[PDB]
């Protein structure tokens, strides 16, 4: 959490233009309107207006050109020019790449429409050779269907019946059924045959549209010299690409910030040839602040006033500000919302227990190979610098985040091969053949603290041991809650989390005294007193926060077993699994160990790729119910920090 | 702070504009006299 303390500058109005210009150089601040008292909305000019709506259209083409281009919008180093000189630069190649692009769209339709009757036209123009535009005899040519050429001659029977020259000659793709005889009996024998069910062949262009043999002439012209057009066309157009997707990049690099510009010039407050700019910025970059306002016109008033207390921050920024060892858990951090900016930022217990859990969740030692052996691909990938990308998963990663999610792998590796060594388990059972761990039943090696087989003498402790880290963490969230309570002098919620605690206690007292085991005597006026601060918290609330409410905050604590219960059940999984194979290999003629082995790695590896996800989820997400709705946490989702970009 | 930046800025634009009209009726007096000038000596 930062202190997030307030910004303001001030000056004249292209004074504050020059230096909102270099305050977007160092994009260190978010900024804030304040339009409200004694000053102007800074409607900035109306040529100013025109000139951001001329930038944001120079922006716009440029990204239409990427996109026509095929290239995506990949940020580099700006090109620091004129505006009407960039434009001219840009409209050069958008045009040739428009008149490209509608070239090859246009040939590509005129190619798939003339393939689409090729040879069916050229049929019916050597059936119809002789009379094809002569003045006396319209030739109804159709493109219908199969051998059924009765069902449309009745109608030629219903005309005269030795004339009217109709018949389909090849070209059984579609039977090129043509019927010549007149023109007006001719056209209303068609109008009969079509409510029969039938389509004269009207293409669109000028091919359905011009008489036969030139129709013919120009489509077999356009077949014959489409392609080597659109391959032209695509090699010009990936010319064309290649020498100005830098300079378009640039342009829109350029573009964006100075679009940027403009549009932070609008939530400025003019005050009548004077301006002012207010916001916020961390604590942590005040020099980087006064190293950017030594670049001022006048070294201007850079007020770097304090944030707001404890009540009244609404509008202030959210920063992280946690610790280096701790940074790479902050995209699961940030997966949910923002705290209060004065609550609790629980990600130092994220990596605290969170691992902590995981490798009590997994405790395959082959399991966490496998994942050091992905972690090793996933760092070569990020060594190569390039963005991950996966296009079934439409994911695309940066290198940052892979980073993180590779050192939060291997902050999750060392403790889970240590759970594993703890639980003695590699690969599920390896020590089916060579007893790594040291059993009563078969001393192989050194002993294990637990076997993970059997469950009488580890299901009580294991238990245990789940439920004591449950309550731990319940306890910590509501000692978090009733401390921010204290400290924002809000009672009520402080108030609320002691009762809490106190009832929780006082429950877990009674059902250790009552369901648990003897020795009535030490813990009765524990839940005596536990019982009568849940009803004293109860009436100095008043806020009916019923036993409901504690049922489910016990229920919240007592699901800390869910982690037990999936590493034992993983656990027994990998173990039946690993020892079905180990016996019909081995056991069964030991010398199918390779099949047995290759048909057992391949189930232990679909068993992990079907169970890892949410046995790896299910600890964040415990995590993420207990640890954050204990503290609340849900509060007004916070303003985030969204400081000048340049984008770069 | 902020608000001392409302309430400067406030007092910037007041008596800056206040000093601009006063200095344009000392313009207009001087107007005055220049025709009042230019019409004595003509007649």
């Amino acid at each position: 959490i930062a202190p997030m303390e307030k910004l303001v500058l001030a000056g004249p109005k292209g004074r504050a233009k020059e230096l909102l210009q270099s305050l977007q150089q160092a994009g260190v601040v978010h900024l804030e309107t304040l339009r409200p008292e004694a000053l102007s909305a800074y409607q900035l000019s109306p040529e100013e207006r025109a000139e951001l709506r001329r930038w944001e259209a120079v922006s716009a083409g440029a990204e239409h050109t990427l996109s026509l281009l095929g290239l995506e919008a990949e940020p580099a180093r700006p090109f620091p020019e004129g505006l009407e000189a960039a434009e001219k630069a840009l409209s050069p190649i958008q045009a040739h790449a428009e008149g490209l692009t509608r070239q090859k769209q246009e040939l590509e339709e005129e190619l798939a429409l003339a393939q689409a009757y090729l040879e069916p036209l050229e049929r019916l123009a050597a059936l119809a050779h002789g009379l094809d535009k002569s003045p006396f005899l319209r030739v109804i040519p159709f493109l219908l269907t199969e051998k059924e050429l009765p069902l449309v001659e009745e109608a030629l029977r219903k005309a005269l019946e030795d004339r009217y020259l109709l018949a389909h000659e090849a070209y059984a793709g579609g039977v090129a059924a043509l019927v010549v005889v007149h023109r007006k009996e001719v056209d209303q024998a068609k109008a009969a045959l079509s409510r029969a069910g039938v389509a004269e062949l009207r293409l669109p262009g000028a091919l359905g549209e011009l008489p036969l043999s030139e129709a013919a002439r120009r489509l077999k012209e356009r077949a014959e010299a489409a392609p080597r057009e659109l391959s032209e066309v695509r090699q010009h157009l990936a010319k064309l690409a290649r020498e100005s997707a830098s300079t378009l990049q640039s342009l829109w690099t350029r573009a964006q910030d100075e679009v940027a510009r403009l549009k932070a010039l609008e939530e400025l407050a003019s005050g009548r040839f004077g301006f002012a700019l207010l916001g916020y910025v961390p604590v942590k970059a005040k020099p980087k602040v006064e190293e950017a306002l030594a670049r001022h016109k006048e070294s201007v008033v850079y007020a770097f006033e304090p944030v707001d207390e404890h009540h009244e921050a609404d509008r202030i920024p959210v920063v992280l500000d946690n610790p280096p060892w701790a940074k790479p858990f902050e995209l699961l951090v940030s997966f949910l919302n923002t705290p209060k900016y004065g609550t609790f930022d629980p990600t130092p217990v994220v990596p605290v227990f969170f691992p902590f859990w995981f490798g009590m969740i997994v405790g395959d030692i082959g399991y966490a190979l496998l994942f050091y052996l992905v972690g090793r691909w996933l760092s070569g990938y990020v060594k190569r610098n390039e963005p991950l990308v996966i296009d079934l998963f439409a994911l695309k990663l940066k290198p940052q985040v892979i980073g993180k999610l590779v050192h939060i792998l291997n902050w999750m590796v060392f403790w889970t091969v240590v759970w594993g060594v703890i639980y003695g388990e590699f690969f599920g059972t390896f020590l089916e053949h060579l007893g790594v761990f040291g059993t009563p039943e078969h001393p192989g090696l050194i002993p294990i603290l637990i076997h993970r087989i059997d469950t009488a003498k580890t299901a009580n402790l294991l238990i245990l041991l789940s439920v004591a880290f449950g309550v731990v963490l319940v306890f910590f969230g509501l000692a978090l809650r009733a401390y921010l309570g204290l400290k924002h002098r809000h009672m009520a919620h402080f108030w609320e989390g002691v009762g809490y605690l106190g009832g929780l206690v006082g429950v877990l007292a009674l059902a250790a005294s009552y369901l648990g085991n003897l020795q009535a005597g030490w813990l009765q006026g524990l839940m005596y007193l536990g019982f009568g601060v849940f009803l004293l918290a109860v009436l100095m609330s008043r806020i009916w926060l019923m036993i409901p409410e504690i049922f489910t905050q016990a229920g919240h604590i007592l699901s800390h077993i869910r982690i037990y219960a999936v590493g034992a059940a993983g656990g027994i999984l990998a173990g039946l699994l690993t020892d079905v194979g180990f016996a019909l290999a081995e056991r069964l003629g030991l010398l199918g160990v390779l099949l047995g082995l290759l048909v057992a790695g391949v189930l232990h590896l679909l068993i992990l790729l079907l169970t890892t996800l949410g046995h790896m989820l299910q600890p964040i997400r415990l995590l993420w119910v207990e640890f954050f709705t204990k503290f609340g946490f849900y509060e007004e989702n916070g303003r985030p920090y969204r400081p000048f970009k340049s984008v770069r | 702070g902020g608000l001392g930046l409302i309430k400067s800025l406030a007092e910037k634009e007041k008596q800056l504009l206040e000093r601009l009209e006063a200095a344009k009726k000392e313009a207009e007096e001087r107007v005055k006299r220049a025709e009042a000038e230019a019409k004595a000596l003509l007649e």
